[PDB]
RNA sequence: AGCGGGGUGGAGCAGCCUGGUAGCUCGUCGGGCUCAUAACCCGAAGAUCGUCGGUUCAAAUCCGGCCCCCGCUACCA
RNA sequence: UUAAUUGGAUUCAACGCCGGGAACCUCACCGGGGGCGACGGCAGGAUGAAGGCCAGGCUGAAGGUCUUGCCGGACGCGCCGAG
């Protein structure tokens, strides 16, 4: 009842080159990794590695909704912009291979009211 | 003073004896709980049915004029029938005018005593069902 | 949004009497035959059952008054939530 | 108090007597016609019969006990 | 309904219409961050105005600003009109 991703434990995923890991992800993630990371993602990754090393005792806030979750990011809490505020996300092992934006909804759930004037033919 | 009508709350005896005539008129004894009974005053229940207007009051064969606290009197009323309209042991309330209540609470505040204020307060509490005026008293 | 200031108070429209005359029930438990000023009569449509501000006439201030402002749905909802007025006054 | 009558969609009435589909008119919601409203046309929702029991192959229908409503009469403090 | 769900058009003669198949741009909306005042005049200014930067904080990221001191020589939005 441990975690496995394609028959690998978490540690085996930790000690992998970015290329070796890219062969396990779905096609969209593989193409995104092969084409390189954008500069903003580079800065975010630098901050993440610093925080893991034992420095940067501050919360991580980022505008990068298109960043792919990587195994070395597991255990940290990231604040992802949803359009008007930063929401906390706690990265769990079963999130590997997803974009960050999937965990920060940008619209509010709809609870309908009573239909107003002009909602039907007879109300006009 | 003559324009306003004094409040009053009474309760029918659960005794069969006090009923001396059923309809046209309804003759039944009564004891006063609070307030003052006067002739020509409409009575209503909690739900407000018009039981009619008190036609006459008599403590004995003699003709009376009014009844104060702690007095028993047989009322001959019109429009009230035992059973469908009134039941023995049921509590009856005097219908009140809001203008009369305002006059009593503001103008004629000198001539108000314990039984009168208790009756008026509980009548307002009971009548606080439809008009928020009695809810705010 | 504006609140009564002075002798003004709320009111609920009960029935329109024609020729710019309404019948408004106020907060002091009185029914008043109220007159609508023509300035707002032309541009604001009033219908039975609305929260409005009424100023009684200086002479005989018990049955006559003037309606000065109408409360929209958002304003009356905000007032109900704030608690300045209750629900049973509006619903009767 | 005694006697007589009655409870069925939101409303007012059939369907009983002769047990075996719960209908009629208005009303609400939706679509039609008209530049727009009313009138008119179409479709759908809505009672399982005041409750409880007995009878019957089977009960709103036959029977009985309760709850409520209506009418007539006796009834003078 | 919403932080915003940008606006115009309502019988024929509005409703795959605005050549309107909007990921960015378009874009007019919402949250946040930056920049701009010919020409006149006032403060000020080579005892250097205005302006620009290696590193490091602040930050979504930013010599934008701050810390740390280096670079540049003549105009000046800190003030009033005007554009
Ligand atoms: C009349 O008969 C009388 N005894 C009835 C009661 S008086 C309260
Ligand atoms: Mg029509
Ligand atoms: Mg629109
Ligand atoms: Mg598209
Ligand atoms: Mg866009």
């Amino acid at each position: 009842k441990e975690f496995r991703y394609r028959g690998y434990t978490l540690e085996q995923l930790m000690n992998m080159s970015l290329e070796e890991l890219a062969k396990l992800l779905p096609a969209r993630q593989r193409r995104s990794l092969k084409r390189g990371l954008t500069p903003e993602q580079k800065k975010l990754l630098r901050k993440i590695r610093l925080a893991k090393k034992g420095k940067y005792n501050k919360p991580i806030r980022t505008h990068c909704r298109d960043m792919i979750v990587l195994p070395e990011m597991v255990g940290l809490t990231i604040y992802v912009h949803n359009g008007k505020e930063f929401v906390p996300v706690e990265i769990k092992p079963e999130m590997i291979g997803h974009y960050l934006g999937e965990f920060a909804p940008t619209r509010k759930r709809v609870q309908h009211g009573a239909p107003g004037i002009g909602a039907t033919r007879s109300s006009m | 003073l003559s324009k306003v009508t004094f409040p009053g709350v009474i309760r029918l005896y659960p005794d069969e004896r006090y009923v001396f005539r059923r309809s046209n008129p309804a003759i039944v004894g009564i004891e006063v709980i609070e307030g003052r009974i006067k002739p020509g005053v409409t009575l209503i229940k909690q739900n407000g049915q018009k039981v009619g207007v008190i036609r006459s009051i008599k403590s004995r064969d003699e003709f009376l004029q009014e009844a104060k606290k702690g007095q028993a009197v047989a009322i001959a009323i019109e429009g009230a029938i035992v059973g469908r309209h009134i039941h023995p042991g049921e509590t009856l309330y005097v219908d009140l005018s809001r203008d009369d209540a305002i006059t009593l609470l503001k103008h004629l505040r000198d001539t108000l005593e314990d039984t009168d204020i208790k009756a008026l307060k509980m009548i307002a509490k009971v009548k606080a069902k439809e008009d928020p005026f009695w809810r705010a008293i | 949004v504006p609140l009564p200031e002075g002798n003004q108070l709320f009111g609920v429209v009960e029935q329109a009497l024609g020729a710019g005359w309404m019948d408004v029930r106020c907060e002091d438990g009185k029914i008043r035959r109220c007159r609508i000023p023509g300035k707002l009569r032309r541009r604001v449509w009033i219908r039975v059952g609305d929260l409005v501000i009424v100023q009684p006439w200086p002479v005989q201030s018990d049955k006559r008054g003037d309606i000065v402002y109408r409360y929209t749905q958002t304003q009356v909802d905000w007032l109900l939530r704030k608690g300045k007025i209750t629900q049973e006054f509006l619903t009767g």
